[PDB]
């Protein structure tokens, strides 16, 4: 295959490669695979010019494997080049597990808020938020609450709750919620006090 | 664009210099209009016909060289170019002994399971006629039978040019598996048996196998380490496992309810 | 089920082994081996 | 008057009647499965679409006048299904259609009113709720266009409409349908469409495009679970990677993708018989015939269904390079036309010694053995012969003289036997071993005892095998 | 709106579970 | 804003769905073991 091109060490060659090469992924998703070694290489030196290429066509040839957890590594990794799209299968089912790692992280971290939080890359709030501006750009979704009480923000649940349609009987439905179906005393009390200083 | 189309290549190609035209040329056909596409135009294939006979160059001049990872990347992008969504192509004269050369390095390598998936793209110019191809997949028959003198013998025949550079090998590889497969348990064998095997040379070589291999070299009484393998099954202990198989099927004949 | 595999292009002695022609009959191998010793 | 108007009578009935109640009943069990018992895959569905597949389709390759499969269209073709009074209105057209079709002539379809009779079918508030009917009465038209055997002006609009029920049922799959899993009927459409392609691959150009088609559709399958999707398109792909393009196999052997346990029998047989052929033209034997074998016996249970007669051709080659085939006990009254002209006759020639009839055999039939597909035989088998000679010396004698092997093979050399018989020992073929010393050849130790470490081995497979039978059948035991 | 829904998903399928565990322990003392 | 979030909160929950539609069975199956 056209690997053939990626064995010289020429820089302008190399960029040609993969730009020929991730339009083709998916017919050949498999037979690529016995060379991720080298795009991983040519990832990890500084110096290239397009690193971001490299990250992304590694993330797709590992979500054509499912190893979900590295093709969501290198989606990091690829920064804007990936991040900015919107819309694909590819796209949504990454962003669906990054969601569910950050979600995930944030719960674990919260029974030790004192400290010792393990990092979060930036990264993950640089999708999260962006979806969340997604739910954003319309009126009033009950799923954007939804994810802000799942993920233990209550900033972005304030934010939202103020904007749009502040209706009491929102409110009213989220009082509903906090008491119906949720039973953390801890986290709850916290939401219902910040419930009370808006209302 | 006609960068010396025939600049060293009539009369005699020993320049070093052609390694930096073949350069410039590499550098100067990736912007060419068309090389991944396969819809195709006429200007298209012309810059096909370019890019192929290019590519042919390359190759025999890696071959002349005696270059291994140049040869095979550029018989991989002719092999690619070769047969694809867009084939129209008029024939090359150079396409049959190519490709056999191709089917000689592959062997020569030990390569013999990815020789015959290779084989069967080709339906009938391997059998009647075109006498390269002919060549590798009748060595190929004569290796696979215990026949081997007459490879030797059959050496000194090959209708293309003298492609010495993977015959030699082929022949140093075949000596080494035959080599291989007489492998003996008993340190001592007689060094005359080999010298009657075609080892040619009496210590030459001897000495060579003497470092590393076992027995002596050419001895006719060989003395060193030996092969022989035992068992050692005597150990009735594979207790700590079987007793687990035997809770294992204590575990399924209860815990349903 | 069909398969679109396009299949369609004496004795009832039962299986017949491995039987390979001898041509001489057990009578001429042995009436003519004894003759030698 | 006396063929068409006295055989008009017998004809109408039937088909009024019959092919009615089926659907009816196939469309009343759709419904009652789709809205209770969310699990539906246990149903009598998958049985109406074998019977559909099986009986309806071969009943009938014209377009059936008198209005009796033709004008299930016009019946169906305004349908609401609102509520009560709107089901039972277009039940109550349906039976109004098959009594005007036998009391006078009902709309007929001129080749190229179907496409109305499909639009305005979709047309005059049509219900979603019997999305799985719109599929099978759709496809159902598919098949009438497409086994009419005439190959003009039908294939074009067998395409045309297996786009559209492509296009619909992604449609309707973008919304993941909930509770339901369309797609234990959306595999069987798309092995339908496969279908046209190869005609239409029959017809035009190959089924390229419907490669890159079918990876997309395996693709939008995996990632929420598999039902019966990719076991399917996995052998459609490697079935037109073989199919006449059959020259790329590089590939293919990278298909890591796991094949789903649990699967339809009949299936199986296909993955096995692909996996066999991959495996034996790269040069491994050891798996490839009991592989293969294990699939002959998977699911043949049918009169004469057809590639068995392929495998059997496949078999017989692929284990005539190590042994010796049951010589007589296979041509039997199926095969017998075929695989006796030749694969017999080739058989016959190894066991004997004859090379000058081997070839002649070869000339005879070269042309037989390159239309199965299967020219190996040149390739390998003229020089493996050997092998044979060397078994059958290693069942009889247990101690010989290497110099007698050379007037017992015709190899007219003692040396060359050495090297020959050092080779199958090696490739493991016989265990025996070579005193290097004075033309000796001795086989390996007796057989030490069958009763040492060796049985027991087995009976934990067969364990393994009897309990997991035993919670298998009592777990699925009375759902209500 | 799928808030609710998946929520009252949750706790069912684990409750279903509870059952299921307690079903199992009454089989054992009756049998015995 | 054209279906932002439809197509999560939606594929969540069908293995949900799934898996409680059978795990009612096998526990209806058990009911009628420890009855009788």
């Amino acid at each position: 295959g056209i690997i053939s091109l990626l064995d010289e060490d020429e820089p302008q060659l190399k960029e040609f490669a993969l730009h020929k090469l991730n339009a083709v992924v998916n017919d050949f998703w498999a037979e690529i695979s016995e060379s991720v070694d080298k795009i991983e290489v040519l990832y990890e030196d500084e110096g290239f010019r397009s690193r971001q290429f490299a990250a992304l066509v590694a993330s797709k040839v590992f979500y054509h494997l499912g190893a979900f957890e590295e093709s969501l590594n290198y989606a990091l990794g690829a920064g804007d080049l990936f991040n900015v799209n919107d819309n694909s299968e590819y796209v949504e089912t990454i962003i669906a597990k990054c969601i569910d790692h950050y979600t995930k992280q944030c719960v674990e971290n919260a029974d030790l808020p004192e400290g010792e939080k393990k990092p979060i890359d930036q990264r993950l709030e640089g999708i999260v938020n962006k979806m969340f501006q997604r739910c954003l750009d319309d009126h009033k979704y009950k799923q954007a609450i939804g994810i802000a009480l799942e993920t233990r923000r209550l900033d972005v649940f304030e934010k939202t709750i103020l904007e749009s349609n502040d209706v009491p009987g929102m409110l009213a439905y989220s009082l509903k919620l906090c008491m119906s179906l949720m039973q953390n005393k801890q986290f709850r009390n916290k939401v219902l006090r910040v419930l009370v200083k808006i209302y | 664009m006609y960068e010396q189309l025939k600049g060293e290549w009539n009369r005699k190609s020993p320049n070093l210099s052609k390694c930096g035209e073949e350069l410039g040329r590499l550098k100067l056909v990736l912007l060419e209009l068309n090389f991944l596409p396969t819809t195709g135009t006429k200007l298209t294939k012309q810059q096909l016909i370019l890019a192929r006979d290019i590519l042919e160059i390359g190759a025999q001049w890696s071959i002349l060289r005696k270059d291994i990872p140049s040869f095979e990347r550029y018989m991989a992008q002719l092999k690619c170019y070769y047969f694809d969504y867009k084939e129209q192509l008029p024939e090359s004269a150079y396409m049959h002994q190519l490709l056999g050369l191709n089917l000689l390095f592959l062997l020569s390598q030990n390569r013999v399971a990815e020789f015959h998936t290779e084989l069967e793209r080709l339906p009938a110019k391997d059998i009647q006629t075109n006498v390269y191809i002919k060549h590798p997949v009748s060595l190929e028959q004569y290796l696979m039978e215990g026949s081997y003198n007459k490879v030797f013998l059959a050496k000194g025949n090959i209708p293309a040019e003298s492609y010495t550079f993977f015959i030699d090998i082929l022949l140093d590889t075949i000596r080494d598996e035959i080599a291989g497969c007489i492998e003996k348990a008993y340190e001592k064998i007689l060094f005359t048996e080999a010298t009657r095997i075609l080892f040619f040379n009496t210590p030459k070589k001897m000495t060579d196998y003497a470092k590393k291999r076992g027995w002596v070299l050419g001895p006719n009484n060989y003395y060193s380490f030996a092969s022989q393998q035992q068992k050692p099954e005597d150990t009735t202990i594979p207790s700590t496992e079987l007793a687990k198989q035997v809770i294992e099927y204590a575990r399924q004949l209860e815990m349903i309810v | 089920m069909s398969e679109k595999k396009q299949p369609v292009d004496w004795d009832d002695d039962n299986v017949e082994d491995d039987f390979s022609n001898q041509l001489r009959a057990e009578l001429e191998k042995h009436g003519y081996k004894m003759e030698t010793s | 008057p006396p063929g068409g108007g006295e055989q008009e009578p017998p004809p109408p009935p039937a088909p009024q009647d019959v092919e009615m109640k089926e659907e009816a009943a196939t469309g009343g069990g759709s419904t009652g499965e789709a809205d209770g018992k969310t699990a539906a895959a246990a149903a009598e569905h998958s049985q109406r679409e074998l019977d559909t597949v099986t009986l309806e389709d071969i009943k009938e390759h014209v377009k059936q006048l008198e209005k009796a499969v033709s004008g299930k269209e016009p019946r169906f073709v305004l349908r609401a299904l609102r509520m009560l009074p709107s089901t039972s209105r277009r039940l109550n057209h349906y039976v109004l259609y098959k009594a005007v079709q036998g009391f006078f002539t009902s709309n007929n379809a001129t080749r190229d009113f179907l496409l109305p009779f499909l639009e305005e079918p979709m047309d005059t508030e049509a219900d979603l709720q019997f999305r799985p009917r719109t599929g099978k009465a759709a496809s159902t038209p598919l098949l009438p266009e497409v086994e009419a055997y005439l190959q003009l002006l039908v294939v074009i609009f067998m395409m045309n409409s297996k786009r559209y029920k492509e296009a619909q049922k992604i449609s309707d799959d973008l919304m993941q349908k909930i509770s339901t899993q369309n797609r234990r009927a959306l595999d069987l459409v798309a092995a339908k469409c496969y279908y046209y392609h190869a005609r239409v691959y029959e017809f035009l150009d190959k089924l390229d495009v419907v490669r890159s088609f079918l990876h997309a559709r395996l693709r939008t399958a995996t990632l929420r679970h598999d039902a019966d999707g990719q076991a399917t398109l996995l052998n459609l792909l490697l079935r037109n990677y073989l199919h006449y393009s059959l020259y790329d196999q590089a590939e293919k052997l990278v298909s890591k993708s796991v094949f789903p346990e649990q699967a339809n029998n009949n299936e199986w047989a296909r993955y096995l018989y692909y996996t066999g052929r991959i495996k034996a033209i790269q040069l491994e034997y050891s798996e490839a015939r009991r592989t293969m074998t294990n699939a002959l016996r998977k699911a043949p249970q049918h009169t004469a269904v057809g590639f068995k007669q392929t495998v059997h051709k496949l078999l017989i080659v692929v284990e005539l390079l190590l042994g010796e085939i049951p010589d007589r006990l296979q041509f039997r009254q199926p095969s017998l036309k075929r695989s006796l002209m030749p694969y017999f006759l080739l058989t016959q020639a190894v066991r004997t010694g004859n090379l000058a009839k081997f070839n002649q055999v070869l000339d005879q039939f070269g042309e037989k053995f390159q239309a199965d597909g299967t020219y190996t035989l040149i390739i390998r088998l003229r020089h493996n012969v050997i092998k044979t000679g060397v078994r059958m010396i290693s069942l009889s004698y247990s101690r010989i003289s290497l110099a007698d092997i050379a007037q017992k093979l015709q190899l007219d050399s003692p040396e060359d036997a050495e090297f020959i018989v050092a080779k199958a020992i090696r490739d493991g073929v016989i265990e025996a071993s070579i005193n290097h010393e004075k033309g000796y050849v001795q086989s390996k130790e007796m057989i030490d005892i069958y009763s040492t470490r060796e049985p027991q081995l087995a009976f934990h497979q067969r364990i393994s095998f009897c309990l997991d039978i035993h919670n298998m059948s009592v777990k699925a035991m009375r759902f209500p | 709106d799928l808030y609710s829904r998946y929520k009252k998903l949750q706790q069912e399928l684990e409750f279903l579970e509870v059952q299921e565990e307690y079903i199992k322990d009454e089989q054992k003392n009756l049998k015995k | 804003a054209g279906s932002g979030l439809r197509q999560y909160y939606l594929s969540k929950i069908e293995e949900l769905q799934l898996i409680v539609n059978d795990k009612s069975q096998n526990l209806r199956r058990l009911q009628a073991q420890r009855n009788e």
